[PDB]
């Protein structure tokens, strides 16, 4: 699972974050509406003008979990795992999104902290959203 | 692949500006550290044993170069891709026997490489051209399984 290396780190780059929850998963889930549009299709009751006013508290209901899991990266299930009756038993999300907003993710937090976004950071951040995506769809397994 | 106007003075609005070494010897060294399996098929590269050891690596270094240095021949003809990678298409598929899944990990690793550098440049429709453009060279380069 994640490493010694990997805890510390995604918590160092989650420090860098900052404050900034709101905007960052709220430019993070947009960028995966143009970028993969397809992804839309969950989000017909959803306005998806940029800049609408729901993707805007989505992103930092989105945006808070990965924190807070984030806070306790020791036991991830039991911290998200509410997330998953949701996504799986209802949502049906096709486990393949999880990628894309693991992707623009990365890519938001790309574009702010580059130096910080390190080879060894690029992967352990990459590590925790791995299991973070593999604990909403468990209800699949 | 119907190409759209500002789609293609986008990719080149942004490919003048790329740094094919500097950029081409991260992607290769993000990769081959991001995931680790495809160290496989470069082990004649020498030492690839600790992120230090291979950020270090002037082999990898080098081939970085060559690499997205062919995405180059993507942009400059956006509309002969199936051609000028039918070539690459047969190494890679008869030869080197990558699976076409590593094809698509580099690409999404470009995008992450040209966002890292150019900031907030890089702007959402940006994207959408350039995960457009890898998931069409990424094609190509499989076309050859088929
Ligand atoms: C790490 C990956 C993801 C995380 C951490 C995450 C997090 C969240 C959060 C925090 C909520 C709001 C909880 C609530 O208010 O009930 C939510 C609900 C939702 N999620 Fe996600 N999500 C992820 C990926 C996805 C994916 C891949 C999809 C499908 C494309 C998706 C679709 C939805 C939808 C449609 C809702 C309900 C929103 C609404 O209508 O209010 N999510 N998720
Ligand atoms: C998807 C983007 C890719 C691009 C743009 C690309 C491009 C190229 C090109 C132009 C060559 C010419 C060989 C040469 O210059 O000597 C080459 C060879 C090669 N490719 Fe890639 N390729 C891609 C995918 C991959 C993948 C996924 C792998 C395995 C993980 C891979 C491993 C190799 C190796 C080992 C060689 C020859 C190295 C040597 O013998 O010195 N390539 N590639």
């Amino acid at each position: 699972v994640l490493s010694g290396t990997d805890k510390t780190n995604v918590k160092g780059i989650f420090s860098k974050i900052s404050s900034h929850a709101e905007e960052y998963g709220a430019e993070t889930l947009e960028r995966m509406f143009i970028t993969y549009p397809q992804t839309k299709t969950y989000f017909p009751h959803f306005d998806l003008h940029h800049g609408s006013a729901q993707i805007k508290a989505h992103g930092k209901k989105v945006a808070n979990a990965l924190i807070e899991a984030v806070n306790h990266i020791d036991d991830i299930s039991g911290a998200l795992s509410k997330l998953s009756d949701l996504h799986a038993q209802k949502l049906r999300v096709d486990p393949v999104n999880f990628k894309l907003l693991g992707q623009c993710f990365l890519v938001v937090v790309a574009i702010h902290h580059p130096s910080a976004l390190t080879p060894e950071v690029h992967a352990s951040l990459d590590k925790f959203l791995c299991a973070v995506g593999a604990v909403l769809t468990a209800k699949y397994r | 692949v119907q190409w759209s106007a500002e789609e293609k003075q986008l990719i080149s609005g942004l490919w003048g500006k790329v740094n094919v070494a500097d950029c081409g010897a991260e992607a290769l060294a993000r990769l081959l550290i991001v995931y680790p399996w495809t160290q496989r098929f470069f082990a004649s590269f020498g030492n690839l044993s600790s992120p230090t050891a291979i950020l270090g690596n002037p082999m990898v270094r080098a081939h970085g170069k060559k690499v997205l240095t062919s995405f180059g021949d993507a942009v400059k003809n956006l509309d002969n891709i199936k051609n000028t990678f039918a070539q690459l298409s047969e190494l890679h598929c008869d030869k080197l026997h990558v699976d076409p899944e590593n094809f698509r990990l580099l690409g999404d690793i470009l995008i992450i490489v040209l966002a890292a550098h150019f900031t907030k440049e890089f702007t959402p429709e940006c994207q959408a051209a350039w995960q457009k453009l890898v998931r069409v060279v990424a094609h190509a380069l499989a076309r050859k399984y088929h």
